[PDB]
């Protein structure tokens, strides 16, 4: 019914390329280790 | 985290446990010994009067 | 840093003002730039000594 | 200068010639995409009593990339036309139309109203007893009318890529995009 949610649901944040950098993003995202419903 | 492809290959969530938030101070991904300020605390108030 | 001015970028503040209020906005980031190399100069002559 | 391959024009004339107009508590709203109109058309000192902009200036409208254009119409009555700047209060700039804190944008200017209201609206948000407002934010998309030249490489020209203006050496480059992905910076934040 519930399951665990690892390391899933990252998008790019925009359309700036970027390269070997390390950036800090302020977004909306799906919190790691969360609990999803589980549907069927 | 991105790579020589400016593709996104790690991340790291600022607000999970205490070692993140270390992690996010110091922005990177490993972390030498010691101990490290990441932030300050303080009681909300309750109710308005 | 844009130091309360509409854009860090010196280009787009000349390319969308007229030079009235244009030197309004270029105030604010000159004296923020001043502060932080005044900053830098004076730290680097205690490190010297 | 380079400009992208596009030649029609905006629908200005059917917003502005349209006889029938809206009203402030439920106002009228287009959508302006993929068209390469003038501005200084509406700086040909028409019958334009107020012609206002914020966040630009009139005499360089002709050669930015706006992204879009939202265009909005409505009725007032007359008296009220200082209620239309950012940070005024009153009974359209609280109770039937506001303008937020940070616009960008022109304001132009040559029937029922609400009254009451609980409480005072969000910026653009949507008992009654009985103007043209251009908005943008800073792709190009727009691109208002300015003729495109040839691309010179590997010595130090000036350059204006859809209103990012520059100057420096362009070479060709092996840094692979992914195909959403348009500029490109580094370490310290610089295109
Ligand atoms: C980047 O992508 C190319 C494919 O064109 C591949 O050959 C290369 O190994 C990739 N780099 C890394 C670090 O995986």
């Amino acid at each position: 019914a519930y399951t665990n949610s690892f390391t899933r649901g990252v998008y790019y944040p925009d359309k700036v390329f970027r390269s070997s950098v390390l950036h800090s993003t302020q977004d909306l995202f799906l919190p790691f280790f969360s609990n999803v419903t589980w549907f069927h | 985290k991105y790579n020589e492809n400016g593709t996104i290959t790690d991340a790291v969530d600022c607000a999970l446990d205490p070692l993140s938030e270390t992690k996010c101070t110091l922005k990177s991904f490993t972390v030498e010994k010691g101990i490290y300020q990441t932030s300050n605390f303080r009681v909300q108030p309750t109710e308005s009067i | 840093s844009n130091f309360g001015a509409i854009s860090s970028v010196l280009n787009d503040i000349l390319s969308r003002l007229d030079p009235p209020e244009a030197e309004v906005q270029i105030d604010r980031l000159i004296t923020g730039r001043l502060q932080s190399l005044q900053t830098y100069v004076t730290q680097q002559l205690i490190r010297a000594a | 200068v380079r400009f992208p391959n596009i030649t029609n024009l905006c629908p200005f004339g059917e917003v502005f010639n349209a006889t029938r107009f809206a009203s402030v508590y439920a106002w009228n709203r287009k959508r302006i995409s993929n068209c390469v109109a003038d501005y200084s058309v509406l700086y040909n000192s028409a019958s334009f009593s107020t012609f206002k902009c914020y966040g630009v200036s009139p005499t360089k409208l002709n050669d930015l990339c706006f992204t879009n254009v939202y265009a909005d119409s409505f009725v007032i009555r007359g008296d009220e036309v200082r209620q239309i700047a950012p940070g005024q209060t009153g009974k359209i700039a609280d109770y039937n139309y506001k303008l937020p804190d940070d616009f960008t944008g022109c304001v132009i200017a040559w029937y029922l109203y609400r009254l009451f209201r609980k409480s005072n609206l969000k910026p653009f948000e949507r008992p009654l007893q009985s103007v043209v407002v251009l908005s943008f934010e800073l792709p190009a998309t727009v691109c208002g009318p300015k003729k495109s030249t040839n691309l010179v490489k590997n010595k130090c020209v000036n350059f204006n890529f859809n209103g990012l203006t520059g100057t420096g050496v362009l070479t060709e480059s092996n840094k692979k995009f992914l195909p959403f992905q348009q500029f490109g910076r580094d370490i310290a934040d610089t295109t």
